[PDB]
């Protein structure tokens, strides 16, 4: 309640900055009317951060190599550039996977050019193709390898595309230049789409003119979700249990192999919209394959969803969602039994990166706790439109 | 709501008469706006008694882009019912000179400068050249009415039938339309029957005959309209006939370009030039 | 990148080899190339390189970052429809014009084409 | 062996005859000139060919269809000995007005008009704003020396600052200097010295004052210049002075623009406006 | 040979190889990857087919031959000016519009722009 | 089954009102059908929302970015108990081809998948003055599975099947696309019914309900309604209900035969419409 | 030479309207020329005298292509000395088509049939669409003057607002300008008024008001023109006065388009 | 010309691919590079390859470009394809313009 009072508390914080800070600001702030139904006419977003304010976006890098291109696991990721940027982000992001690290997995390994002043002044193609080779002696089990530019890299103009062409076809390897400068875009936002169009355009139109694979009219494939502390295993274990295949996840746990096989997927269950719509957008156009957004956060959300998803299969995978419902739900009945008085009227707040500010929610409600604040970092005005009728 | 634009070539009292009939316009219980659209930001002198009016695009470089600014810092009431904003230019040389004629514009329709009070807007544009943010308000349909203000000399004649044509090629556009043709007028003989056969030839009517005088000088040290300054005198109540010319007017016509060989022969017949 | 040059000033269009996000701008690629697109700035302002771009190869659109600088130069000029720019702010898409010392090189063909005339008519 | 030369000032006060007239005196020294008119009027070769107007090349291009297929032979007219052309200008309206200009230079850079086979190039250009195709000959380093033609009115002067306010922005990447100013008579008692003081503020100086003759409707009459109408006039001796002048010109000065406050004072003190002062404002 | 096929109706424009001097015209490379021309006669005299080609190399234009049918056609729907027609007769180089079923693939990067109705608007 | 209908002939001779009927009749029969309006004079739909003439597929391509931008649910309307309404309509007058409305319209909702599996009719609107241009795009690209024209005992309507009919034989070998029977819209004349029988059987094709005129359809249109609910008991009401059972239960569909204009003349001659022609 | 067009729906009267009017032309000494732009091939039957005049596009596809066609076989004299043109179209679903118009005026220009002294030209083209090579002549300036023929049905008032948009789209490229509304009876009560309404309300004059009767229908089986059928007839006097009113015609406007609602009470108001 | 004949010098020449109907049917594209390496074997001192086309090299359907790009990248020589089939131009006059 008091929404007078919200936006006089608004308008109080907004007193110390200057006139351009404060005027830029204010756009940014809101109070939400769940009857809206366009975000651009209360908030906006995706822009740039004011300069000295402490904002805690991140860059295009992060979002491109920390956060897609990082959790598959049997693929090399050079970080291009400077030390510093691979040592931060090594293994700060709890991406879990399966395998030996340093023999088929190399997820919490940081491979990086080093860059000195000489490679600054110079350029650094021949030390990329080098590197290249190096890898490919120390490193043969490794099935792929994508080169994640920094600063820079595009700072200094190098040619890392072609580069990569021609070690690829030196070596009938996978390489994949990423060009996630962290300059480049405002937040983590870009690295996302940038990580996607190298995804489009250099992995994903490999298996196209074979058919091999045996394909099943119950063939599903996960797409952004990313197995922080393993729930892209707990979302696979209830799809499974609903009798669909699972072929791809993207990107958790997830191998170059998946990835090539996605486009032979019935239908893609699309957690992460805003990291991974743009490659589920490009699947639709191309290969005809249908997506849909569901949420497994709370038991409330999870059955909506599974119901959502098996409604778009026949009867069998309806009843057999059915029984996994019966079959799990008193675990969470006797969870909220034990905890639900001990949380119930508290009020919470939140600020996460995109989209889990809003798919929590319902996780918060079903404890009988309350949403009074939350936003985002990067999130752009479609995800605002999407989280104002769940506040 | 009306919308007027008034061209010219430059140097013909193009501003000291909109500026006029500004004033006039505004004593008889009307609020109307003046937009500057000239690169110089003289349109508005004589109403704001100001010595050079703040341009738009000035203070959109100054204050880091045009998204930061305020409608109250560049809409200033130096009269009550006048509004005056000033659109401004380039430096020469840097793009289009009248790309601050679209900024200008672009920013009154967002802020809603065009709202429940206005009973005129009037635009003082280049006429030297019709093109780009000049030719906007003819090409975008922002000026419904377009007046012509010239004078006996070859290149006035030459600018009006430039715009004349350009009337002509966006006529189906809108309702961009050319309500008459406005006389300025120097110490020359056979002036006011020259520009009077031209509206004719054009098929437009000529809406009066301002000849000069030595009152607009001592407004111009004033740094004042001449109704304001002195409205006894004779050219106060001209520019007062003219302004109500100007509101009871009711024909506005596509015009008829003419061709060089043609105005040269009025030319001829007239004797200005031998 | 392949880069193709169009321009009614141009007897033929010239077809460029670039590479990719270099610092310098489409406008080193054209100044190198000896293609005069008119640069009447170093601020990025004046809007006199404005060029229309178009993506030969629709599936190989990348993604960019629309600075406020080049949004607010292009409303000036007029070159950007409303849409166009919900587009760009929604889907982080480029829009048709673009201007040529503010433009990043991306890796895909595309096709360059400027009247020689400054952006605003 | 090719002086590149610009005529600029403001729409009306001359830059068409003036030019057409220091081509004719240039033309009795045994000189080839060649003559490029970028005004979209379409005027300046009319007191050479003798005709009622050039075609341009726009208009051409477009009964030809395009650029490329027109020939120089109807492009490029011969007459008094000299060379000349019109650049032509689009419909008014769309596109931009100089677009044009652009379209000529460089149809003539292909086709070989501007090799040095001719002492005296001349583009006689709009100079009233300052805009793309009326700055392409500044732009693009096509014009060494530039002229700027001027009365003793507020306009005329303040064209001059503007073109050379553009001449020094394209100071630093080439040749292009501005060679002096030129005064046509506006009847102004002060006016000779009036510009004068101007271009003393400007650091460039006075090629040439022009007298107001009524010989020159008179020549123009008969679609003539004045100095083939009469060679022994005073009008034509004053004409074959500047071009002597204009030959003989050394000083090629980056110029020195000043503010509009600065014209206003300099308009201010050879009273050709009266005095102003701050406890008269509100009366 | 790279084409790069442009339509209001189709999203994206589409980027193809071709083999250059096929039979098969432009149309079969058309109806091989899905390019919605219309085609609406097996004769060649009909204009439903009618595309604008532009020559993105323009140092790589290849001389041809102008077949009578098809200039009787393109002038039929007044789409080949005087000047154009002069040039395919002296020069042997292809006018702007083009019939698909009547254009023989050259070793070039071209892009086709079509509006999906039939040559004579 | 996704059973795709067009339904083609001269202007003004009632393709929008018997249409509307017909559509009326299916969903009162609880078929979930959809309307295409592809009219350039954008009518087809009037009767059905009741509202206005429905603002078309082209004013919002305009009015947004691109076709891609326009929403869906912008265009496909619904009204009579769920029923679906979409409006082609077209560009300015001598302004590319007056048919571009009709591709557009088409490959928008194509693209978009309004063709959903639960749809049992989708009924095209188009004009059929002339079959050319976009016109013929249903045909030419197998969008109408059958073709219904209407008709009347004029000359111009007479000819305008004819062209239909040749449409359809040319383009009868590409694709599904068929003749189910010609529909005969009274102007009260005399002898008519076996005029438009007579044809039909020369078309080597049988000929659906014939609808005599009267002033309940002014009636129902003055109010913005179609016949068959202003009033369900009236004898029209249960006219456009067999016509349509007759719709549904058609099974006919064959290549047509397209007759000569001096057949057309001689079939004109006797049944009196057009007078005796003597040489002398 | 005047060059007048005759526009509006198909089935109204135009074609038998048009060469009673150039019959009646012929009559007073003048020479005409007709241009069926219509694909039926009956705008120039009924002063020939022929079954179906060739067309253009049919003696093009049988001559291989239409630089072997000869203009004395496309140009044929009728009563009067009228000179008869015949633009057919392409068959139904192939290409556009208003091909056969352009070729049509393009080879009749290039043949050069216009200047011989000829004082008025008339175009018989199709309005159901303006577009193509029926939007043809006013996109290229070949009909200064055009007609629409018209009467108290939605269809056709449609039709005609539709041709006076196609006239403002291109009235500043050139001097095509609507001349009139010409009116043909269906024997409906309350029409004349009717469309002299809309003629004033779209800014044009009413030309002549031409009623219904069996007389033009007793000719139409002799493959015979009203006129020199039986001149003393009074509709034949009616197109005499109708060609009188076109020749002496001197008012030349540019329409406005009236809206849907704005043509919807119109036909309401007046009882139909 | 002046040269040894067979040699360094191969103008009285004639080199031909010699189609049958056999490749008239199965490609043909496989026989030009086998032709293409035959030619390096057996006349070491050439300095280029141009590939002259006729008239049913088009009508089946052939890319003499990519094999002429391959065998060039793969030689290091320069290969030229020539597509001047009989039917392209109504004379001798299209065959010097291509
Ligand atoms: N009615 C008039 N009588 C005398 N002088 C006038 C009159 N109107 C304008 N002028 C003079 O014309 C000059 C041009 O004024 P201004 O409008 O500022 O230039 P522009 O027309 O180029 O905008 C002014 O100096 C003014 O003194
Ligand atoms: N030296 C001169 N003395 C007197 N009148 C002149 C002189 N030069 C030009 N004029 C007059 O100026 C008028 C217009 O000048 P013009 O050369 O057309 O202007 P612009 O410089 O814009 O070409 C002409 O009619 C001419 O009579
Ligand atoms: N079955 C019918 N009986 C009588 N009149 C009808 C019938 N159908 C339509 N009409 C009349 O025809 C007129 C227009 O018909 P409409 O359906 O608009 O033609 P179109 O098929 O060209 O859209 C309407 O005013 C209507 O009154
Ligand atoms: N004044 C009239 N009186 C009676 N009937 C007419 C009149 N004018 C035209 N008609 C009839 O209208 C029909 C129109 O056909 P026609 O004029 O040949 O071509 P269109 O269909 O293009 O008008 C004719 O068959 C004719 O019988
Ligand atoms: S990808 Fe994104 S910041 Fe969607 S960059 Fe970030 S593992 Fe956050 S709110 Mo860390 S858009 Fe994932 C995210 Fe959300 S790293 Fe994780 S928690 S659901
Ligand atoms: S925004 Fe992104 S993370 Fe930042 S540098 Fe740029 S790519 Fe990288 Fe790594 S190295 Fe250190 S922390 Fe930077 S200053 Fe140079
Ligand atoms: S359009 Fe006009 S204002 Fe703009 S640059 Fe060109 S000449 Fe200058
Ligand atoms: S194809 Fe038909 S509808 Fe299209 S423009 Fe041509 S005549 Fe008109
Ligand atoms: S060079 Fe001026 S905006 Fe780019
Ligand atoms: S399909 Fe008819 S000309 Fe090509
Ligand atoms: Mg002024
Ligand atoms: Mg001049
Ligand atoms: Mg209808
Ligand atoms: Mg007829």
């Amino acid at each position: 309640m008091s929404r007078e009072e919200v936006e006089s508390l608004i308008q109080e914080v907004l007193e110390v900055y200057p006139e351009k800070a404060r005027k830029d600001r204010n756009k940014h702030l809101a109070v939400n009317d769940p009857a809206v139904t366009q975000s651009k006419k209360c908030i906006i977003s995706n822009k740039k951060s004011q300069p000295g304010l402490m904002t805690i976006r991140g860059c295009a890098y992060a979002g491109s190599k920390g956060v897609v291109w990082g959790p598959i696991k049997d693929m090399i990721h050079i970080s291009h550039g400077p030390v510093g940027c691979g040592q931060y982000s090594r293994a700060g992001r709890r991406n879990y996977y399966i395998g030996t690290t340093g023999v088929n997995a190399f997820v919490t390994m940081n491979f990086t050019s080093d860059f000195q002043e000489k490679d600054i002044v110079f350029g650094g193609d021949k030390k990329l193709a080098k590197l290249i080779d190096e890898v490919e002696t120390l490193f043969p089990l490794n099935k792929g390898i994508s080169v994640q530019s920094e600063c820079p890299i595009g700072l200094i103009g190098d040619d890392i595309e072609s580069v990569s062409k021609v070690k690829g076809a030196e070596l009938s390897k996978t390489i994949v230049p990423v060009r996630c400068e962290g300059f480049r875009g405002v937040s983590q936002s870009l690295g996302h789409h940038i990580a996607n169009d190298a995804v489009r355009d250099w992995v994903l139109g490999k298996r196209d003119e074979d058919t091999t694979f045996a394909s099943t009219p119950y063939d599903v494939a996960i797409i952004g979700d990313y197995n922080i502390g393993g729930d892209a295993w707990s979302s696979r274990i209830l799809l499974e249990e609903m009798g669909l295949r699972c072929v791809a996840q993207w990107s958790g746990d997830g191998s170059i192999s998946e990835i090539e096989l996605t486009p032979k997927v019935k239908l893609n269950l699309v957690h992460c919209y805003r990291s991974m719509n743009y490659i589920s957008r490009h699947m639709e156009e191309k290969y005809g394959i249908p997506w849909m957004e569901y949420n497994f956060f709370g038991p409330t959300k999870t059955i909506e969803s599974l119901r959502a998803i098996a409604a778009k299969f026949d009867e069998s995978i309806q009843k057999k969602c059915e029984e996994v419902i019966a079959k799990y739900k008193p675990e969470w009945e006797a969870v909220v039994a034990k905890y639900r008085p001990r949380l119930e009227g508290k009020r919470v707040m939140l600020y996460i990166g995109g989209l889990r500010p809003r798919h929590v929610i319902g996780a918060y409600e079903d404890l009988g706790m309350e949403v009074v604040g939350t936003g985002y970092e990067f999130a752009h005005n479609d995800d605002y439109d999407r989280t104002m009728k769940e506040m | 709501m009306r919308q007027c634009a008034i061209y010219g070539k430059g140097g013909i009292g193009k501003s000291t008469t909109t500026q006029n009939l500004v004033a006039a316009l505004a004593e008889m219980g009307k609020k109307v706006m003046i937009v500057g659209c000239d690169p110089k930001a003289d349109s508005t002198r004589l109403i704001l008694h100001s010595k050079a009016q703040n341009t738009i695009m000035e203070m959109a470089a100054e204050a880091g882009t045009v998204e930061d600014l305020e409608l109250e810092d560049v809409l200033k009431a130096g009269y009550g019912g006048v509004k005056c904003v000033e659109s401004g230019g380039p430096e020469p040389g840097v793009g289009c000179a009248g790309r601050g004629v679209i900024t200008a514009i672009n920013f009154l329709e967002e802020e809603g400068a065009y709202e429940d009070d206005l009973d005129f807007v009037f635009y003082d544009v280049l006429g030297d050249v019709v093109c780009g943010g000049f030719a906007m308000p003819i090409r975008e349909n922002k000026a419904q009415e377009i007046y012509i203000v010239c004078s006996g000399e070859m290149m006035a004649m030459y600018a009006a039938n430039n715009i004349s044509k350009g009337i002509v090629k966006y006529a189906n556009s809108g309702s961009v339309r050319l309500g008459g043709l406005i006389c300025n007028s120097r110490n020359t003989d056979r002036e006011d029957e020259l520009i009077i056969a031209l509206a004719n030839k054009l098929g437009t009517q000529m809406i009066h005959f301002v000849p000069r005088d030595n009152v607009v000088q001592r407004a111009e040290i004033r740094r004042m309209t001449v109704i304001e300054y002195d409205p006894k005198a004779k050219q106060a109540d001209e520019y007062r006939a003219l302004a109500r010319k100007v509101v009871d007017n009711k024909l506005l016509v596509i015009p008829n370009p003419i061709t060089m060989d043609e105005l040269e022969e009025l030319l001829m017949e007239f004797g200005i030039m031998e | 990148a392949t880069i193709y040059f169009s321009s009614p000033l141009m007897p033929h269009n010239k077809k460029v080899q670039a590479v990719a996000g270099k610092r310098s701008t489409l406008l080193g690629v054209a100044q190198e190339n000896g293609v005069k697109i008119p640069f009447e700035c170093q601020d990025g302002n004046c809007g006199s390189c404005l060029v229309k771009i178009t993506h030969l190869d629709g599936e190989r659109i990348k993604g960019m970052l629309l600075t406020d600088k080049e949004r607010n130069v292009l409303k000036s000029v007029g070159k950007l429809p409303k849409s166009e720019e919900e587009r760009a702010a929604v889907r982080d898409l480029p829009p048709t014009y673009r201007l040529a010392c503010q433009t990043i090189v991306t890796d895909e063909d595309l096709l360059v084409e400027f009247t020689g005339e400054p952006g605003g008519a």
